[PDB]
C-alpha cells in the first residue's frame, strides 16, 4: 500500500545546519504535492514548506527566507535543507502529502509518522 | 440551445445536490485552451469553493480552478498545479481569464484586467474529448462523488471558453464587454442541464 | 394626500412617544415586496436602532430592518431573519432597496447602490395584508408596545414600496434619481399620521 | 413553562475535542436565535458563536474558523462541536436563547444554566 | 462702512488685549439666527480658542462657538451648550455655518459643506437686542475681561449672518461664493472698531 | 454659598453594581455641566463620564459603551450607575461641576471633596 | 548677464569648497522683501542643510532659510529666528516662497501652493544692502567660514527675488509658471561666480 | 566671559510643582535659543522643551501639553515651569543655549553645569 | 534584422544555460551612454536578479544594472558601483531609464517616469567597444560563468541604448511611447542570437 | 595572498567611544565594498554598517544616525566610529569585504576573523 518513510533527523548546537528527508511509495510525487508540518499547543500543526506538484512552494511567514525545500522525482523523495537555526525551532516535524496543497492540513492527507529536533546548546 | 444575456444562475444555499451541467459539440482533441468567467461570492477567507471543473473518463481534475484558503488561486491541469498568490481579498464581483498551450508550455491568468507573470506547466501533453463540465460542486470522478465542504454558495455568468489561445488585445475587449465568437462554449447559445436548487436571474455586476 | 417631496421627518431627541404611521391601500395578500429609503443618523456604534417596521395581527415583525451592534443590518420577515454584516461603519446619508419573493425565497439588500450577495430565506410563504406602518419606534405589537432603547433619532425620507420585484437597472435609475411609479407606499402621494415630537424639514442628503 | 437543558459538557485533555448540546422546550429554535457565551472577568460573558433563526452564524473573533455551531429543528436542539482547544479556552460556558441575535446578551434573554469546561494537560 | 472683500483680520501674536468689535443696527428681539464665517489657524490640539461671540447686558455666552479640546466644536445658546464631535484634526482653512430656530427648536452646523446630525436646544425662548459682538477674544461680560488662555492666533473673515433661517441650497450657494443679501451683519458694508494688534491683509484662502 | 455633596459610594465585590449621585446648591445644573473623574498617578484627574448643560455626554474612551450617566434639573442631582465593574475600577472618584465641559479640568471648576471605590474579590 | 531658463545648478558631491556667488544691484535699505526659489535634494531626515543665505558685514544670518532635522523650516531674520513645523518629509522636487515686512513685521511662508499661517518677527528693523549672497554652502561670516556639515546635495534652481511684497494671486501665477518681472535677482538675467564642483544642467522638475 | 548659572530645583513628592531658572551672562537671549535636556542611556540628552530666539517653541513628544517654558529678555532669563510629575520624571536635566535650536545638541552648544530632581514618595 | 515591435521575450522556468546575446555594430570608445528598458517579475523581495549586464575582455561588470535584495537598484560601471534607495516595492511591469557621462560624471536613474536625485560616479574614465551583451543571466566572464541565484525569471522587452546623453523631454516622450531613433542598440532593427529555455510573445504591458 | 587585519576594539563603559580600522592587502577597496557586522542567535551576522565602491552607504535601522563610517583608498584602510553607545551594543564583530554589497553575507565574502566590543558600566 503507501508507506511514508522520514529520515535525516536529531539533534544539533545552535547556528547549525540539518537535512530532512520524505521518502514515499505507491504514491508519486508527480501528481501530489508534499509539506512540512511544526507542532504546536493542541493539535494544531503549523505550516513550515510546501512544494506542489507543478513546482510552486510556499513558505512559513516566520521562515521566510530560511530554509529551502526541494523534490526529485526519478527517486521520488522530497529534501529540506534546514541552516541557521535558532533554539526556538525545536520540536517536533511531520512530512506530509496530498493531492493538492492545502494550507490547514486536511483528514485524508496522510501523515507519515514524525520526528524530533532539538536545537540544545 | 438558449441565449443567456444578461443572465446569471444562483445557488441559495450551500449542499452537495445543486449543479448544473454544460454540454460541448467538441470531437478533437485540445492542444490548447483558454477561458473566461465573471463570478462573486462571500465565502472569501472562510474556506475553499470551486470555480470551474473539467473532467474526463481517467482524470477528476483535467481542468480545475479553485480558491486555496490564504493561499490564493489554484490553477490545475491534468494532475499537475500552479498556485497563483493573492495577498489581500475584497467582496465585489471579479472576472477571470486563463489560458494555456501545449507547445509552449506556458499559462497565463488575467484577474480584473491586470496581468499576472507567466508560468510553465504541463510540457508538451495533451487535453481529452470526452468531458463533463460541471459548475457549482468540485468532482473528484466523472459523474458525481461531489464533497459538500467545496461547494460554491453565490452568483457566476458570462463563462467563455475558446479553443487556441487569446492575445492581450483580445482580452482586454473581453473585458470591456465588446463583441467576439467562442467555439467551444458560447453563453449566447448555450446548452444545459441543471439539478437542485438553482435560479436563473439577472446579473448584479455591471 | 400630499407630496413629501425634497421634505423629509425629524427626531430631534430620543423618547418612546414620538413616531408616525403611514396607511396604504393595500387590499390583497403579499407574494413579494421590495422597498427603499434614504436615512441618516449619528446612532453608529453605540447602540441599535430601528429603521423600518411592518406589524401585522398574528405578529409584531412581519417585515423589520435593524441595525445590530457591532454585527451589521439585519432583515427579518415573518419570524426568521438574516444579517448582512458590514466590517466598518461611516457617518453620512445612506440610501438602501431591499427586496424579497416568495416563489424564489431569495432577498436582495442593496445597499448605496453597491449590490451583496444573494441569500434564501422563507420559502413559500404569504404576508398577510391588514397591517400598521410605524416609523420611529419599533413595535412588539400591532399598536404600540414600544422600546425606548430601540428608538431612532435622526432623518429618514423618501420612504417607497413596491408589491413585486424590481430589476438591477430600475434600482440603479432609483438611485440616481429618476422617475417611479410606486403602487404601495408613494412618497409624492403620501397620506400618514403624526404624533410627539416630529418635524418635517427639507432633506439635508442633495 | 420554557425550560432549557445543556449536556454534553466536562474535561478532556489539550488537543482534545468535545460537543455540546442545548436541549429547549417551550421556545421553539424556527423563529428564534441560539448561542453560547463564556465566561470573563466581572459580569461580562463573551461572544462565542450564535447561531441565528434564518442560518446565518457569527462566531467569535478569536475562535474564527475553530469550531462549528449548528441546529437542529425537528428536534428543537442545538449542537456545538469544540476541537483542537487549548488549555486557555477552559472556563464556565452558558447556552442562550433570544428573539434575535443582540450580540452583547440582553436581560429578557433567557440565560440556561451553564456549564465547566477544562483543558487540564 | 466699508467692503471688506477679499480682505481679512490677522491676529500676530497671542495676547488679551487686542480685538476688534462689530456694531449692528438690531432694534428687536430675535427668534431665529444663522451665522457663517471662515476662519484658519493652527492652534489645533493644543488649547481651546474662540470663534465667535455674542453677549448682553445680562449674559455673557448669549451666542458662542469654540473649539473644546479633543471634544470638538461646542455651539451654546442662552447658557445652554451642545458639542459636536469631530474625530480627528487637520490644518487648512475651514468654513462653517450655524443655524438655529425658536419655535422648532433645532441647531444646524453645516461644516466645510457638509452637513451634521440635527440636536435640539433651548425651545420655546427669545435673544436680547442690545448687545456687543467683540472678535478675537471670549468675554466673560459685556464689555472686556477676556482671558488670555482663550485668546485666537490665526485669520477670520467672511463674517455673514441672517436673522431667519437658510434652506440647504442657500448654504450651498454660500460655500459655492455667490451672491447674497444679509439683513444683520454685511461683510460688505460692514462697521467695525479695532484696538490691540490687530491687521487687515488679503485673505489666504481662495 | 456653593456646596457640593456626594453619596452613594463604597465597596462591592466583582461585577456587582451601585450608583453614585452628585447633589449641588446654590449652583443650577441647567446652565452648567458635571462629570465624574478618577484617580491616576500625580496630579492628573482622568475622564470618565461627563454631561453637559445641554443634554449631550461624553464618555471615557476606555469606559465606552459601559456605565450611564444622567440628571435631573428639578432637584438638581446627577445620577452616575456604576455595572459590570472589574477590579482595576477601584480608587478614588470625584464629582465636578462647571460652566462648559472642558477636558482636563480648569483650576476655577469646583471638585467637590471626593470617594472611594473597591472592587475587591 | 545670461538667461538660466530651463537650467539648474547641481552640486555632486557633499564637500566645504564648492558654492556659487550671485550678485545684485541693490543700492539702498530694504524694508520688505520676498523670495522664491525651487529645490530637490535626497537629505531629507539625515540632516540639515542650508538652503538660502544672505549675510552682511555685520551679521552672519541677515536671511536665512534652513532645514532643521527633524524640526522642519527655520527662517531667520537679523538673528531672529522662527520655525515652521512640517509633520511629514516627502522625496521630491519642492517649491516655496517666503515674503516679510518690515511695518506690519509679518511673516508669509508659502510652501508647495498651499500657505502656511502667517506669524511675527522683528517689528520695525531695517535690512542692510552691502550683501553676499552664497548659495550652497551656510556662512558664518562675510566671505567663507563654512562648515561641510551644513552643505547641501541636490539641485535647485529659479531663484527670485522682489523688494516688496507680493500678493497671494501673484504667488499663484508664480507657482503656475506664468511672466513676472523681478527687480532684486532675475533668473531670467542673473549675473553670478561659481567656484567648485558646481554643474548646469536641464532642471529635472517640470 | 560666558557663564550659565541654574537655579530652582530639588526633590519634591509625587504630584508636585517645582520651577526651573536658566540665567545667562555674556550671552543674550535676544538672538539666541534656550532649552532643556534630560539624562538618559548612555550620552544621549534628551529634549524636553526649547524655546527659540522669535518665540516659537517645542516640547517633548511625551510631554506634549503638560509643561510649560517662557523667556525673559529684561533680566535675560529663562523659566520652566514643573507640573504634574510622575516619578519616573526624576534623574538629571541640563539647560543650553545655542545660536538656534537644533534638536539632537551641538558641540559647541554650551551646557550649563546640571541639576538633580527627585519624584520621590 | 527583425522587429521586435510589440514583442517580448519570455524566460519560463529559472536556471543557468537559458540567455539570449544581442550585437552592436560598435566601434569606437564610449565615453558616454544612455539605456532604457521595460521589465516584469515577481521575483521581488526573495532574491536579487540582474536586470541588463554588459561585460568586455578585460571586466565582468563594464555596465550592469542589478535589484539587490532589500537595498534596492544598484547601478555599476567599470567596477565602482552606486545604490539607489527604494523604500517599497509593489509588483507592476516597470520602466527605467539609466544615463551616464564621462566629462561631467553624473548618473542619472529614471523610474516610471520620476526622476532621482543625480549622483556622481567614475569621473574622467572610457569604455571599451569590444562588448558581449548577455540578456538573462548576469556573467562574471566575458562568455559565460553565469550564476544561477542570480538568473532572472519574468518578462523583459523595448531595450533602447543611445551613446549620447538625452535630455529630459526625450525622456518623458520615450516614456509615453513616441517615436525616436536609436544608434546603439535600436529594437526595431535588433540582431540577437537565443539559447535555452526563451520565448517571444506579445509584451503583457501596454 | 587576502589578508585582513582588524584593529580597534576592546571594551569601555557606557557613554564612550572608539573607533575600529579594517586594513586589508592583496584585495583594493577601489573596486569592493566593505561592511561591519554583529553577532546574533543562531549564525546570523546582522547589518551594522556598510559602504560600498562608489561612495553610498547603508547604516542599520536601529542604528540608523548614530556611528559614521568611512574608508581611504590610498592606504585601503576603512575607519568605523562609534560614538554614543548603549550597553547592548556590547558582542562580537566582523569586518568582511566583497564585489559588492549584498545585505545578508554570501558565502564567497571573506570574513576577516573578529572583534570583542564591551559596554561593561
Amino acid at each position: 500500500h503507501v508507506q511514508l518513510v522520514e529520515s535525516g533527523g536529531g539533534l544539533v548546537l545552535p547556528g547549525g545546519s540539518l537535512r530532512l528527508s520524505c521518502e514515499a511509495s505507491g504514491i508519486s510525487f508527480s501528481s501530489n504535492a508534499v509539506g512540512w508540518y511544526r507542532q504546536a499547543p493542541g493539535n494544531q500543526r503549523t505550516l513550515v514548506a510546501v512544494i506542489s506538484s507543478g513546482g510552486s512552494t510556499v513558505y512559513g511567514d516566520s521562515v521566510r527566507g530560511r530554509f529551502t525545500i526541494s523534490k526529485d522525482n526519478p527517486k521520488n523523495t522530497a529534501y529540506l535543507l534546514m541552516n541557521n537555526l535558532k533554539p526556538e525551532d525545536t520540536g517536533v516535524y511531520y512530512c506530509n502529502v496530498d493531492r493538492r496543497v492545502h494550507a490547514l492540513p486536511r483528514s485524508q492527507s496522510y501523515w507519515g509518522r514524525g520526528t524530533q529536533v532539538t536545537v540544545s546548546s | 440551445q438558449t441565449d443567456m444575456s444578461r443572465k446569471a444562475f444562483v445557488f441559495p444555499k450551500e449542499s452537495d445536490t445543486s449543479y448544473v451541467s454544460l454540454k460541448a459539440p467538441l470531437t478533437k482533441p485540445l492542444k490548447a485552451f483558454t477561458v473566461c468567467l465573471h463570478f462573486y461570492t462571500e465565502l472569501s477567507s472562510t474556506r475553499g469553493y470551486s470555480i470551474f471543473s473539467y473532467a474526463t473518463k481517467r482524470q477528476d481534475n483535467e481542468i480545475l480552478i479553485f480558491w486555496s484558503k490564504d493561499i490564493g488561486y489554484s490553477f490545475t491541469v491534468g494532475g499537475s498545479e500552479i498556485l497563483f498568490e493573492v495577498p489581500e481579498v475584497t467582496v465585489a464581483p471579479v472576472h477571470i481569464c486563463t489560458s494555456w498551450e501545449s507547445a509552449s508550455g506556458i499559462v497565463e491568468f488575467w484577474v480584473d484586467g491586470k496581468p499576472r507573470v507567466r508560468k510553465s506547466l504541463k510540457k508538451g501533453y495533451t487535453v481529452g474529448a470526452e468531458a463533463s463540465i460541471i459548475l457549482g460542486q468540485e468532482q473528484d470522478s466523472f459523474g458525481g462523488n461531489f464533497e459538500g465542504s467545496q461547494s460554491l454558495v453565490g452568483d457566476i455568468g458570462n463563462v467563455n471558453m475558446w479553443d487556441f489561445v487569446l492575445s492581450p488585445d483580445e482580452i482586454n475587449t473581453i473585458y470591456l464587454g465588446g463583441p467576439f465568437s467562442p467555439n467551444v462554449l458560447n453563453w449566447r447559445a448555450l446548452k444545459y442541464e441543471v439539478q437542485g436548487e438553482v435560479f436563473t436571474k439577472p446579473q448584479l455586476w455591471p
